[PDB]
C-alpha cells in the first residue's frame, strides 16, 4: 500500500537548453587540400557511419528563428575567415595615387580602367611606375574631373589580400555536441520551420553543411522533400524575412568568358602583389544563366503556394529590390574565387492575377569586398588566370514584403538577405539543441533496508 | 532487440526503466579552438561529477537505480501505480514533479543522513 | 536552524558532525584568463577526484562518514571519547594528529585490502 | 617487501593479487604548453572516470576487486585454475581473452542489471 | 571499551595555502561601458546576494604583509593594462627633431612649449611641418642652447597611445575563490594587520575593490570603522612602509581649468594622434584643495596615535619627501584620464611637541608615463578638451620613518611609496586564502562489519 | 567445481600506443640563466630522487626506429626555436647592395670581406654608409664582376637575428608521461635498438637529453657500456642510416682562434644590430683536433664489428661524402655561439683489407643559418668577441652505406645525417611508451550474493 521514492540514473529526459558545439570534417579534406580557407585542423574527422536514432512517439516543439547554433555558426565561420586572413600579406604601400584611363577594348564600357601608380622597389628609397587593370566599382575618384582616383577602403582601413593558395570552395561541416547533449532531428518532410514535429530523431552530429555565402537566392543547399514550403517568424509582419524551401533545384550557370593574366609584383620583402593584366582576346560581361520554363514554373509554384498564407483574391507582384548597397540589392556570391554580383531584375519582373529559351542577366566583378556588412574588415581578391564557370543549384529564395496600404488586395515581394545568419537558418532549421537531465524520481513500492 | 540512445523516450516509463545503460554511457563519451573544446570536455566532466555526487549523497552512487527510505507525498501525485508504469511517458512526468524535485531532493539528503548517523549511533554501542 | 560554510568549526566536533554535507557541495561548486579558470577548474576537479579515490580504497566510497576495523592507537592520542566529542574542535584536533595521519592512513589501506581478500578467500570455497 | 611500479607484472598473477594498489594511486598521479599540459591532465582524468564508470556498472565501484554472478565458459578458456594462479602471467592471459574482453564485459552488464532489477521487484512485494 | 578509526568527508577544517583566484566584476559594467581599461569579458557578473557566514569561536592568525593574492594583484593588474596597451597605436613616427618656443599666454611660465616638427603624410615620401603644444617635464633638450629637443623616451623604447574610446576610470572587483578553497575575512574593527582575529567569516568572493593608482596617499578606498588604524610589518624597521587607515574620509578637489582642444593628426593609414591645440583663455596651473582644519584635525589624530606606539616624550616631524623621480616625490594619480602631479609639501609642513581656509597645491601634468616603475613600456596621454575636476576621498596614507641617530628624542616622517603592491595591501588586509582539507579522522566506538 | 567472472583493477598489464608526454627541467636551471633559447617557463621542476623500478621476468619487444616521442621532440625542438625565435629583432632593412672589398689581412684569403652600405639613420629620411665584416659564405655576388654583393637569404625571406642574452647551450631535458602512461627502459647494455629485451625497467621520466645539434657526428651524448653498438631499421638496405655507438668518448677541441669586436648600430627605433668590427691580431682558420692513435683504435673498433654483420672476406673503405649542401656535407655543430662547419675529409680517409700527433682539419664560419633544413626560416648570429674554444665528447657516429654492384667484396661508408631527427634517435633507443590498461577478467571459484 505504501510508496517510497526511488531514484533512477540514465532517464531518457531532456530540456530545452543553450550550449556550445564542435566541428567536424570529412577525412577528405585532409587528404592534401590543406589551402582553403574553411580548412580547419581542429574539425576532426567525420564519425563513420553515424548513428540516427528515430524517436517513436515524441512530439517536439521546435523554432528555428529563435534557435541557438545560428549566431555560433556566425561567429565560427567569421573566426574563420579572420583566422584565414591574418598570415596573408596586408596592401599598406597600395595606397597611392593612381592615373586610370579608359579602356578601349579595340579588336563593358568604363568598366575597364588602366590604372598607372608608383610602387616602392626592392630598395625603400626608389620607387617605379607601373600599370595594372582595375574595375570601376572597386575605385572612387579623388576630384571631378575624372584623372586622379583612389582605393574604395583607402580612407577606411588597409586592404589584406587573400593568399593564392587558399581556395574559397565551400566545405561540409558536421556540428557535434559534447557529452550530456544531444541534437533531435524534425523527419517531416512538411515542417514549416516552427511548431510540433510528430516524426523526431536523434543524431550526434549533423549533416555536412556548406557555408555558402549568398544573398537573394540560396545555393547549393538542401531541397525540400514533397512541397514548397514557406517559412517566417511572422508571416502578417513584413519586417520579417521570408525563406521559400522548393523540391527541385534550378541549374544555374555563371561564366567570366574572359581571359585573364596574373603579373607578380615584389610590393616589399617577402611582398607579392597579383595584378590583373592585359586581357587576352575580347572583353564580355559576365553572366548567369537561367532556363526560362524552369523558373516560370518555380515562380507558378511559390505564387499558389503564397496564396494560401494570404486572401485567395489578392494579386502577387513581383519587383526587384528598392535601392541599397551593390551587395544586397544584387546576387552576390562566390565563384572559382572571383566575386560575382549579379542583377536580379529579369527573375522578379512578373504580376499573377487572382485568376528552350534561356533568361540572361549581367553581372558584375568586385575586388574589394566588405563581407558580413564589416567596416574596417577588407578583403582584396586575386585574379583568376583564364575564364571561369561555376554551375550550381538554386534550393533556397529569400523574399521581403512591403507595407501595403490597408487592403489594397495586392502584396509585392522583393529579394532581400543581408543577414547571412538566415543562410544558416534554411540549412539548420530541423536540427535543435537539448540537454540531457538524467536524474529522476519515481513512486515505487520498493523500500530500502536498515 | 536493442535500443538505441534515447529511443525508449517515447516509450512508457515501465518499459522504459530496461534502457538506462545507454544513457549512461553516453553521459561522458567523446589556440583558441583548442580552448573551446577543452572547456566544453571540463564542462561535462563536471556535471557527470556533480550527477555522481547528488547520487552519492543519497546513498545511491553505484547503482543505476536505487530505493529509498522517504514515503510518497500524496500532494507530489495521487496516481496509481499502474498508469504510472504502463501509460505515462518520462517526459511529461518530469513535467508534472518539476514543482517538488527540490522537496524531494531534500528530503532525499535528510532521510539519508539521518538514517546513516543512525547506523553510526547503533554500531557506536556495539 | 540552518547552518552556513564552515559554520560549525569553531563548534565541537560532536555538534559539527551534522553540518558535513555543505563542505561536501562546496567542494566542487562552480585566452591567458580563459586559461587560468580552466587550469583552476581542473585543479579543484582532480582535488576532489583524488579524495574520492582516498575515500575509495578505505571501503568508505560513497558515504558521508564510515567506519572501518582498524583498533584505535593509544600511542596516537589516549584521550577520552567525551572530552574529543563534546569539547574538542576539528582544527586543534588535526593538530595533533597531523603527525600520524600517514601512519592512520597506511593501517586503512592495508585493513580494507587484508578484509576485502579475506571475503575473497570466503567467497572462493563457497 | 614493498614493491614498486609494475614490479609483480612478471610475477604470477596470484602473487600479483597482492598489488594493485601501486597502479591504483598511479592512475591519476601528477600559452601552448599549457594547453598541452592541460590537455593531457584532462585525457588521465576523463580516462580515469571512464573506468571507475565501468567498474560502477558490474557492481564493483569502490572495491580494488570484486566477484560477480556471470558464470565462467570453458570456450573463452579451459585452463585449470591452479595453472592460472601459480604460473600464468597477466600479460599473456590478457592476450588471451583480447578475443573474448567485449562478450565477458557485455555479459557482465547484463548480469548486474538483472540481478539488480530482480533486488528491485522483490523488494517492491516488501 | 575498544575504539576504532572512523573516517570523515567534508570536515570543516582549513589549511594555510596559497593559490590563484579568478575575477568578478558587477552586472551594470556590462551594460556598454565596454571601453575601459579595467574593463574584463572574462570577469564573470558578480554573484547576487553573496554569502558571509560568521565563524563563531574561531580565532585566526591573519598577516597581511606576507600575504598571497598580492602579487597576484600586481600581476593581473599589470597584464591587464598590457592587454588594453596591445590594439592601440604605437608612436614610431613621432620620434623626431622638434623645434620648441616658449609660450607668451598673452591676454606656467616655461611649462607650455609650441613644437613644430615634420610628419609624414597620406604619401610616405612626403613630410608636413605641423605644431603641438607639449609640457616641459615630457620633452627634453638635445642641446644646451634650447632649441632643439627630443621626446624623454626617444631613446628609450616607443610609446603607445591610449585608444580614445577607453576610459581610466576604477572599477570594483571581486576576488572569488575556486572549489575547495575559502576567503577568510576578520570582522575586528580595531584590527591592525597582524595577529590573531577573534572575529572571522567566511566569503566566496571578496568586496569591490578599485584598483586605485595613487603614492604618498589612498583616494576612495574603505575606511576604519572605530580608531585609526597604524599597520607596520616591523614598526622599529624604519626601513618598512606605514599604512595609516583613518576612520573618516578627507574630500579632495583636484580641478585642471584651463580649456583645451584636441586636435586629431594622421599620421599614418588608419594611425590617428591627438595633439593639443591653442587654449581657449587664460592658463593657469593645476591645483588641489583641501580643508584646513579638517588636515589638521586629521593630522592631531594621527599623531595622537603614534604617541602610542613610541617613546612618549618624543617630538614628531613632518617633512616632504628627500627627493627622487617625479613619480615618487610628488603625488601621482589619475584624473579624468590625465595624470596629475601634485607637489605635498604643505601637508607635511608641521611639527608637534610632546605637550574655512583652504590649503592649495600646484600640480603639474605629465603625458609620457611610466607606470609600475617599468622601463622600456611607456604610454602616452590624450588631452581632453575642456576643463576637468575631480572630487575624492583621502581614506589613507603612507609614511616611511628616516633612521634617527640614537634616541635623539624626535621621529621624522615623510611621504613615501613607489610600491603599488602597497596599495592593494590596504584593501586587502583583512582577506586570507585558506584552502580545505575535508578528510578527517576521529576514534568511535563503531565497527565495521565482516 | 563452477567457476564465475571476477572484475580486477589495477592489474599490472600494459599495451603499445602513442601519446604526447611533457618537458621537465633541472631546478638549477631556474636559478637565474632563463636566457637560454631550449630554456622553458613551462618545463616543470625534475621529481627529486626519480624512481626507476626494475621489472624482473619480463621480455618487451622494444623498436627505437617506428618509436613515437621522435616526431615529437623534433616538434617540440623547433617550436622552442621558433618561439625564441619570436621576439627579437626582424633584419627588414638589411637587404641592402653591399660594397664588398677583399681583406689584406697584413701584419683566409677571400673568407673576409669588408662590405660597405648605407644603414637608415634615426631620422628614416636619411642614411649613412658604415662598414662591417662577413665571410664568404653568407654573401653571394649580385654580379660577375664581383663587386656588388647581397645577402644569400635576401630574395628568399627575411632573418631574425638572436637576441645576445640568449645562449644556446643545450640543457638536460626529462620527458615524462602523465598519468596512465609509462616510459619502460631496456637496461640491456648489448641492447641493438630493436627486438626482445631481457632487463627492463619502468621510470615516470627519462634521463635528461641534451638536444644537441649536429651531423656526421654526435657530441655530448650517452655511452655503451659494454661494447661498439650497430644500430640499423635494416643493415642490408643502404638507404638507412647506421648509428655507431661507442663505448669511450673521443676528446674534440674546437677553436676559434681570432679576437673579434662588436659594434652595436642603431638600426630602427630600439633595434640594434652586432655586427663584426677589425679583427685584433693575426687572422687564422678555425679548426678541431682529434687525436690521432684514439681516433685510429676507434676505426679499427668499428671496422671490426662492422665485419660481424658482413661477409668476412669484404675490404671496408671509408670515404667523405659524396656532396651535396654544406650542412650535410661538413660536420655543423654548435660552438659558443658561433656555428662551424668543419671538413671531416681526414677522418674517413683509410681503407681496411679483410687481414702524441693531432689530426687537424680546417672549418668555417656562417651567419646565417637554416637549420631543420627550413626554408623561408632564417637565423642570423650574432658574433661573440675575443676567442672562442669548445671541448667536446664524440660519442656517437652516422654512416650511410654505398651501392655496390653485385658481391664485388668491398663495402664503403661515408657520413652522413641531415635528418636530425637520428639526434634524438640515438638518445632515445632504450626508451618506449606504454599505455596502462588496469581492467582485468580472471575465472575464481568465488561467487557473489544475492
Ligand atoms: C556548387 O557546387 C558545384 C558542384 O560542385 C560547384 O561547381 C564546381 O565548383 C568547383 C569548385 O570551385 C569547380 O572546380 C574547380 O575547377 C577548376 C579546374 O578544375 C576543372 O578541371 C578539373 C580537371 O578536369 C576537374 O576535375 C574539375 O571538375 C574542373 O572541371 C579550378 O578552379 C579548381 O581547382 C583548384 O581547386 C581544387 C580544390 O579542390 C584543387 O584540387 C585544384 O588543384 C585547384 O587548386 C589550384 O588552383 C587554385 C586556384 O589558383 C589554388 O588556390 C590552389 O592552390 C591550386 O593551385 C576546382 O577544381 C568546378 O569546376 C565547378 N563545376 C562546374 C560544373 O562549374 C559550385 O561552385 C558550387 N557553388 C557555390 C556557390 O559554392
Ligand atoms: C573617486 O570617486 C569619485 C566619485 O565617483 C570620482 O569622481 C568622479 O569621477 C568620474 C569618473 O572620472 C567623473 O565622471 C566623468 O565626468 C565627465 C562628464 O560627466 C559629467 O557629466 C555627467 C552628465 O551630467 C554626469 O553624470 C557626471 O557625473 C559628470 O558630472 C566625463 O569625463 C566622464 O564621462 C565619460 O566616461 C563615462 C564612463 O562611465 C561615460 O559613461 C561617458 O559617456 C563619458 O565617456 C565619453 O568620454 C570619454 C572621454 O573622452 C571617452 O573615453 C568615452 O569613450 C566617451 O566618449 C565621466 O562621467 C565624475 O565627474 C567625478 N566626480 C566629481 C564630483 O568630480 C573620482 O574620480 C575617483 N577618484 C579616483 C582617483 O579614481
Ligand atoms: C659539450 O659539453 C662541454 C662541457 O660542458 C661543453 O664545453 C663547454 O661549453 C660551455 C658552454 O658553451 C662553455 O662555457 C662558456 O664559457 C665562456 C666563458 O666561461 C669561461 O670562464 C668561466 C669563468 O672561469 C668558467 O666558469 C667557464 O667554464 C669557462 O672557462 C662563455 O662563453 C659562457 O658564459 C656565458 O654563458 C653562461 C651560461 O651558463 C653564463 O652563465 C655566463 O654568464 C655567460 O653568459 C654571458 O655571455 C653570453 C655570451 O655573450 C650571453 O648570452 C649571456 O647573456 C651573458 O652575458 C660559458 O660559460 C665552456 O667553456 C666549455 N668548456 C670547454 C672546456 O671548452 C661543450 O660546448 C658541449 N658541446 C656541445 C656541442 O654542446
Ligand atoms: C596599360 O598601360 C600601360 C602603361 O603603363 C601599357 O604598357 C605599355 O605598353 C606599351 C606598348 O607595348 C609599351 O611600350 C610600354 O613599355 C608599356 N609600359 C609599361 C609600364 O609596361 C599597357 O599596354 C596598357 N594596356 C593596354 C591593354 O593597352
Ligand atoms: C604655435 O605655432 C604655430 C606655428 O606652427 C602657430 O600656428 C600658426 O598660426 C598663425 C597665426 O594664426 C597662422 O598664420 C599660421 O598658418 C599657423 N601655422 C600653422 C602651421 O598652423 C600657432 O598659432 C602657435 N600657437 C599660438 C598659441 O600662438
Ligand atoms: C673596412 O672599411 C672601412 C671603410 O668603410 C674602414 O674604416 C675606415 O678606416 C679609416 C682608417 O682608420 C678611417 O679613416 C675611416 O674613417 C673609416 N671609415 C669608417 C666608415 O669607419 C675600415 O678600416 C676597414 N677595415 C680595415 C681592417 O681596414
Ligand atoms: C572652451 O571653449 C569653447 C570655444 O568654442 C567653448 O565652446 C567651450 O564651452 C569651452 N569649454 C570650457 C570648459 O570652458
Amino acid at each position: 500500500g505504501n510508496l517510497w521514492v526511488t531514484v533512477y540514473y540514465g532517464v531518457p529526459v531532456w530540456r530545452e537548453a543553450e550550449t556550445t558545439l564542435f566541428c567536424a570534417s570529412d577525412a577528405k579534406a585532409y587528404d592534401r587540400e590543406v589551402h582553403n580557407v574553411w580548412a580547419t585542423h581542429a574539425c576532426v574527422p567525420t564519425d563513420p557511419n553515424p548513428q540516427e536514432i528515430v524517436l517513436e512517439n515524441v512530439t517536439e516543439n521546435f523554432n528555428m528563428w529563435k534557435n541557438d547554433m545560428v549566431d555560433q555558426m556566425h561567429e565560427d565561420i567569421i573566426s574563420l575567415w579572420d583566422q584565414s586572413l591574418k598570415p596573408c600579406v596586408k596592401l599598406t604601400p597600395l595606397c597611392v595615387t593612381l592615373d586610370c584611363k579608359a579602356f578601349n577594348s579595340s579588336s563593358a564600357m568604363q568598366e575597364m580602367k588602366n590604372c598607372t601608380f608608383n610602387i616602392t622597389t626592392s630598395v625603400k628609397g626608389k620607387r617605379q611606375q607601373e600599370h595594372a587593370l582595375f574595375y570601376k566599382l572597386d575605385i572612387v575618384p579623388l576630384n571631378k574631373n575624372g584623372r586622379q582616383y583612389r582605393l574604395i577602403n583607402c580612407n577606411t582601413s588597409t586592404i589584406t589580400q587573400a593568399c593564392p593558395k587558399v581556395s574559397f570552395d565551400p566545405i561540409p561541416i558536421h556540428y557535434c555536441t559534447p557529452a550530456g547533449y544531444a541534437i533531435l532531428k524534425c523527419n517531416n518532410k512538411t515542417f514549416n520551420g516552427t511548431g510540433p514535429c510528430n516524426n523526431v530523431s536523434t543524431v550526434q552530429c549533423t549533416h555536412g553543411i556548406k557555408p555558402v555565402v549568398s544573398t537573394q537566392l540560396l545555393l547549393n543547399g538542401s531541397l525540400a522533400e514533397e512541397d514548397i514550403i514557406i517559412r517566417s517568424e511572422n508571416l502578417t509582419n513584413n519586417a520579417k524575412t521570408i525563406i521559400v524551401h522548393l523540391n527541385e533545384s534550378v541549374e544555374i550557370v555563371c561564366v567570366r568568358p574572359n581571359n585573364m593574366t596574373r603579373k607578380s609584383i615584389r610590393i616589399g620583402p617577402g611582398q607579392t602583389f597579383y595584378a590583373l593584366n592585359e586581357i587576352i582576346g575580347d572583353i564580355r560581361q559576365a553572366h548567369c544563366n537561367i532556363s526560362k520554363e524552369k523558373w516560370n514554373n518555380t515562380l507558378h509554384r511559390v505564387w499558389k503556394k503564397l496564396v494560401e498564407h494570404f486572401p485567395n483574391k489578392t494579386t502577387i507582384r513581383f519587383d526587384r529590390h528598392s535601392g541599397g548597397d551593390l551587395e544586397i540589392t544584387t546576387h552576390s556570391f562566390n565563384c572559382g574565387g572571383e566575386f560575382f554580383y549579379c542583377n536580379t531584375s529579369g527573375l522578379f519582373n512578373i504580376t499573377y492575377n487572382s485568376n528552350t529559351k534561356v533568361i540572361t542577366l549581367p553581372c558584375r566583378i568586385k575586388q574589394i569586398i566588405n563581407m558580413w556588412q564589416e567596416v574596417g574588415r577588407a578583403m582584396y581578391a586575386p585574379p583568376i588566370a583564364g575564364n571561369i564557370t561555376c554551375t550550381s543549384n538554386i534550393t533556397g529564395l529569400l523574399l521581403t514584403r512591403d507595407g501595403g496600404n490597408n487592403s489594397t488586395e495586392t502584396e509585392t515581394f522583393r529579394p532581400g538577405g543581408g543577414d547571412m545568419r538566415d543562410n544558416w537558418r534554411s540549412e539548420l532549421y530541423k536540427y535543435k539543441v537539448v540537454e540531457i537531465k538524467p536524474l529522476g524520481i519515481a513512486p515505487t513500492g520498493c523500500k530500502r533496508r536498515v | 532487440v536493442f535500443l538505441g540512445f534515447l529511443g525508449a523516450a517515447g516509450s512508457t516509463m515501465g518499459a522504459a526503466s530496461n534502457t538506462l545503460t545507454v544513457q549512461a554511457r553516453q553521459l561522458l563519451s567523446g589556440t583558441v579552438w583548442g580552448i573551446k573544446q577543452l572547456q566544453t570536455r571540463v564542462l561535462a566532466i563536471e556535471r557527470y561529477l556533480e550527477v555522481q555526487q547528488l547520487l552519492g549523497l543519497w546513498g545511491c552512487s553505484g547503482k543505476l537505480i536505487c530505493c529509498t527510505a522517504v514515503p510518497w507525498n500524496s500532494s507530489w501525485s495521487n496516481k496509481s501505480e499502474t498508469e504510472i508504469w504502463n501509460n505515462m511517458t518520462w517526459m511529461q512526468w518530469d513535467r508534472e514533479i518539476s514543482n517538488y524535485t527540490n522537496t524531494i531532493y531534500r528530503l532525499l539528503e535528510e532521510s539519508q543522513f539521518q538514517q546513516e548517523i543512525n547506523e553510526v549511533d547503533l554500531l557506536a554501542l556495539d
